[PDB]
């Protein structure tokens, strides 16, 4: 009768793939497949779906902590990288290659000697403590350290356990990949691994070049800084001041709040022309829509964010 | 960090090895500011050391609100909008007596309605049925 | 389609609100996963009390092995049910501010 | 490509990254000595591009931590925008309207990929006209 259970109960039929633990045996959602979150909704390990509006509202609705994992940043909870450790005057970490190495690296001196507070880089802990891997110098004494793929485990101090690497801040320019090996990257779809970790971009596109506005006209450069190009002077006293670009059809836009205009020109000069002159007394920024070709823009004289075709 | 001088002078050589100027105070590890945002009434510190914990000095030109969280200015004290956020400047305010006009006004004789003083005797009908134009105005000349 | 009291007034409060047909459309479909999770904790409610006399006349009786086993059903069981207040709790508070604040102005 | 945000504080002096859904928020820059007051933002490879009012120039740092931003043309005014031009910075997708518009009367606006039932566009109207029933015919505002 009703849904029988891995271990034969009458489990009612909404329970089962409701992204819980119902069965006594944890088997009563195995069979099934749960449809995937709108973009409106956001993802937990149960497969679940949530409001949008509940991640980092502080509270705990599917089990990971997931939709809050770190809602916040420069924090106590630090628990730092392998090769880290921590200067006991600030919420600070910093590598071992800097650390005690005769040079002041957090910025009160706290990772070199002190002797007003009878501190100093000293290595003798070692001697006693017996590291597994490694041992290094703090002013507290002789630190134990294991490479990289391990941290050190906080039961002892002694021990070193396992560790996803891929966790440490400037890790990659995408993602770690090639793991169960402890890290490197990977690079997608027109990115090559120059060195290890940079995804350097191919070399079947144009060379990439940076347009900005110097305040008052619009400028291009290389993005090694050599050069440095006008690609639209501004008119009767007016200011580029926001900037964006298309590239299929090699075009920048650039809003102009003086002259209360929006002006469109081929990336290599030529075919300037105005694109909206009414009610767009302030337009403070742009952004093109490339996939549809729209031009999404802020105006602040009335608050919108209005759409126009190109 | 604020381009005052329109040149970005006042912002040159203010790295963080330094203190700050004996008429400023210091965010911790952000910025100097003038002591005149300190308790401006919003944080300007990156962790709001500007505004932790210090209280209010309203003055006798404004009115403090109940819950203690900000003053207002004397005039917006009993006019009809809740200025304060528990609605303390509106609470307590004087009423008319129940069909009744304050000891300022004039009561039309028709309906009741409560006129401003001066609009007795002052040579128009302001009231509906003529009450405050009574044979008793002495009038003016 | 709605039985609880706690759900029956939202709809009624949603119908007064500012929910536009699409929203409106869409509350619906979130009452009716609210209305699942307080039939699922109602459901549990009445087997924590249903164990704990469980639980209450095996301790009577005085074997170490029953006890112990109905104990360990017991504190995951009761897991079950205090999991389940908040679950249906937070999304009362959500639904109720939702509909308060269309309502507001 | 790596599905997060980038956006910069003039208050706070900040530069702060956080995913897509706002969780796992780290620091990339901070301090008035270092971003003492950023408008513009922009990134390419392992670098963002900021221009900040106060230093009045356009800035390079790394996307991950930067210790002293390098400067990059030092202006005399406020530089007020900046934006990396590569064919990388606009990836290639197919546009749901691309199909007769969409069948929307007047204009075909995207949205997300799961949205109107998997189709990833809502039809919008012009300002003259509000949308029908149907959500697709555009008749006159009354
Ligand atoms: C989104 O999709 C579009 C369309 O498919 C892509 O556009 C293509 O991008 C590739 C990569 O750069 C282009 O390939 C290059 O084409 C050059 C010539 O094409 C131009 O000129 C012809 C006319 O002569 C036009 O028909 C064409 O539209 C282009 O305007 C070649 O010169 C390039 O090769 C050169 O460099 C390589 C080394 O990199 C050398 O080995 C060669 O010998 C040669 O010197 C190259 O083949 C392609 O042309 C583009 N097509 C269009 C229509 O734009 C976008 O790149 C894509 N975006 C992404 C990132 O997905
Ligand atoms: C706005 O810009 C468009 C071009 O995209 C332009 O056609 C509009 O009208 C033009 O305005 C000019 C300046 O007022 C005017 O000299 C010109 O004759 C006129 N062109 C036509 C045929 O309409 C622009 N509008 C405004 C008011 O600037
Ligand atoms: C030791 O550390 C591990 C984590 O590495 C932790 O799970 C465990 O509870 C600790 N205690 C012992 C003695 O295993
Ligand atoms: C102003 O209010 C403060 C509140 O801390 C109080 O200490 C002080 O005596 C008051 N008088 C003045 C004008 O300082
Ligand atoms: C997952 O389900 C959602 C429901 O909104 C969408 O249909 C989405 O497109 C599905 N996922 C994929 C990969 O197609
Ligand atoms: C702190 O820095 C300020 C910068 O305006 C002055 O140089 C001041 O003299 C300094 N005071 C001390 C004690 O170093
Ligand atoms: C208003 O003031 C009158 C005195 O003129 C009375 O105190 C009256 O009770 C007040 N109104 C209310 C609502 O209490
Ligand atoms: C009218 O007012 C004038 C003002 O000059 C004189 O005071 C005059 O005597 C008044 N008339 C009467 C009848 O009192
Ligand atoms: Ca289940
Ligand atoms: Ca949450
Ligand atoms: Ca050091
Ligand atoms: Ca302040
Ligand atoms: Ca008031
Ligand atoms: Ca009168
Ligand atoms: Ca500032």
């Amino acid at each position: 009768k009703e849904f029988e259970c891995g271990s034969g109960e009458c489990i009612l039929r909404a329970y089962v793939c409701d992204h819980d633990n119902d069965c006594e045996d944890n088997s009563d959602e195995r069979n099934c497949n749960y449809d995937t979150c709108g973009g409106h909704q956001f993802t937990c390990s149960n497969g679940q779906c949530i409001n949008q509006n509940w991640v980092c509202d502080g509270d705990d609705d599917c089990q990971d902590s997931g939709d809050e994992d770190g809602c916040e940043s420069n924090q106590s909870h630090h628990r730092c990288y392998p090769r880290e450790w921590a200067c006991p005057g600030s919420g600070r970490c910093i590598s071992i290659d800097k650390v005690c190495d005769g040079v002041p690296d957090c910025p009160e001196g706290d990772d070199e000697n002190n002797v007003t507070s009878g501190r100093t880089c000293g290595m003798g802990v070692c001697s006693v403590l017996n590291c597994e891997y490694q041992c290094h110098q703090t002013p507290f004494g002789g630190e134990c350290f294991c490479p990289p793929g391990h941290i050190i485990n906080s039961n002892d101090s002694r021990t070193c356990i396992d560790f996803d690497d891929c966790q440490i801040w400037g890790i990659c320019d995408q993602k770690c990949e090639n793991r169960q090996g402890r890290h490197q990257c990977l690079c997608e779809e027109g990115y090559i691994l120059e060195r290890g970790q940079h995804c350097k971009s191919s070399d079947s596109f144009s060379a990439a070049s940076v347009i900005f506005s110097n305040g008052r006209d619009l400028l291009v450069g290389d993005l090694h800084g050599r050069n440095f190009r006008i690609l639209a002077e501004s008119k009767n006293r007016g200011m580029v001041m926001g900037v964006d670009f298309h590239y299929q059809k090699h075009r920048v836009f650039w809003t102009d709040p003086m002259q209360e205009k929006v002006f469109s020109t081929d990336i290599n000069g030529l075919n300037t022309q105005e694109i909206l002159n009414v009610s767009v007394d302030t337009p403070e920024n742009l952004a093109v829509d490339w996939i549809n070709n729209k031009l999404y823009l802020v105006e602040t004289k009335v608050n919108r964010i209005d759409v126009v075709n190109l | 960090t604020d381009n005052d001088c329109s040149d970005g002078s006042d912002e040159k050589n203010c790295q963080a090895s330094g203190t700050c100027q004996p008429t400023q105070f210091r965010c911790p590890d952000h910025r100097c500011i003038s002591p005149l945002y300190v308790c401006d009434g919003d944080k300007d510190c990156a962790d709001g050391s500007d505004e932790a914990g210090c209280v209010l000095n309203c003055t006798s030109a404004q009115f403090k609100c109940a819950d203690g969280s900000s003053c207002i200015n004397s005039r917006y004290r009993c006019d009809g909008v809740y200025d304060c956020r528990d609605n303390s400047d509106e609470a307590g305010c004087p009423t008319r007596p129940p069909g009744m006009c304050h000891l300022d006004e004039f009561q039309c004789q028709g309906d009741g309605t409560c006129i401003p003083n001066t609009w007795e005797c002052d040579g128009h009908p302001d009231c509906i049925h003529g009450s405050d134009e009574h044979t008793g105005c002495v009038p003016k000349t | 389609e709605f039985e609880e009291p706690r759900v029956i007034d939202l709809w009624d409060l949603a119908q007064s609100a500012n929910f536009t047909e699409k929203e409106l459309e869409s509350f619906r479909e979130e009452l009716k996963h609210f209305e699942a999770k307080i039939e699922k904790h109602n459901h549990y409610q009445k087997q924590l009390e249903i164990s704990h006399q469980k639980l209450k006349h095996v301790e009577s009786i005085g074997d170490p092995e029953h006890i112990s086993r109905n104990k360990e059903k017991y504190v995951l069981l009761e897991e079950k049910t205090k999991e389940l207040g908040y679950k249906v709790k937070k999304h009362l508070q959500d639904l109720s501010s939702r509909v308060s604040r269309a309502r507001h102005n | 490509v790596s599905k997060r945000v980038y956006w910069v504080d003039s208050r706070y002096d900040y530069i702060e990254t956080v995913t897509y859904d706002g969780i796992q928020r780290k620091t990339v820059a901070r301090g008035g000595s270092l971003v003492p007051h950023p408008f513009g933002i922009s990134l390419f490879e392992e670098h963002v591009f900021f221009t900040d009012w106060t230093k009045m120039a356009v800035m390079k740092a790394s996307k991950f931590t930067e210790t002293n931003p390098q400067v990059y043309h030092q202006s005399s005014l406020r530089p007020h925008g900046v934006t990396v031009y590569h064919a990388l910075r606009q990836p290639n997708a197919t546009n749901p309207c691309g199909s007769n518009n969409g069948g929307c009367a007047q204009v075909c606006v995207l949205s997300h990929r799961t949205d109107n039932g998997g189709l990833g566009y809502r039809c919008k109207c012009e300002f003259g006209f509000e949308l029908d029933d149907d959500e697709h015919r555009c008749v006159a505002v009354k």
